[PDB]
Parts: C-alpha cells; sequence; structure tokens
C-alpha cells in the first residue's frame, strides 16, 4: 500500500485543467505506461489517496 | 510529543516515536498517519484476579 500526498492544484504548474491521471510504468512484460488511477485535485488543500 | 504508555500490574513503559518509529510522515496541515515498530513488551508483573 502506498500514500500519495499532491500539492494543492497550480495554473502555472499543473496547468489548464486540475484533474491528473496516475499511471503505472514497468509491470509484468510491459514497458510503456498504463493509466492506473484518475485523481480530482483540490485548489484548497492537499490531496492524500 | 507523540508517545504510547502501556501500563501493566508495576511495569509502566513509555515508548516514544523517537525510537520506536516504523514510518515517519510528513509536516504539514494536513492528516498525518502516524505507524510506530511492532512493540514487544515484556508483562509479567500483573496481578491476574
Amino acid at each position: 500500500f502506498a500514500n500519495f500526498v499532491l500539492p494543492k492544484y497550480d495554473p502555472a504548474e499543473h496547468g489548464d485543467e486540475r484533474w491528473f491521471k496516475i499511471h503505472i510504468g514497468n509491470v509484468g512484460g510491459n514497458t510503456g505506461r498504463q493509466p492506473y488511477y484518475s485523481g480530482m485535485l483540490s485548489d484548497t488543500s492537499e490531496t492524500s489517496m | 510529543d507523540i508517545k504510547i504508555t502501556v501500563m501493566a500490574g508495576s511495569k509502566t513503559h513509555t515508548f516514544t516515536a523517537s525510537d520506536h518509529i516504523a514510518s515517519l510522515p510528513a509536516n504539514s496541515f494536513d492528516a498525518m498517519p502516524y505507524t510506530f515498530k511492532p512493540l514487544e513488551i515484556d508483562a509479567s508483573s500483573l496481578a491476574f484476579t
């Protein structure tokens, strides 16, 4: 189990869209990326999941 | 400033996060999850009534 805390949304850093896509990489026999999660950021506080 | 005090008969122990920490979280205003090491306490002074 891994707990991730993501910072507050930033138009300068994150950009035009607040939502983010978490992807997993080197797994099984696939080196490429696979979208493992989709999250909705918060513009008022950090997001922990 | 964070500690767990176990009392059992005359045996009283105080295990803090400075010497018995398993995962030290971040330093922020949001939720802070604190988990300690597996605590092995010898409790042989219990008065079994």
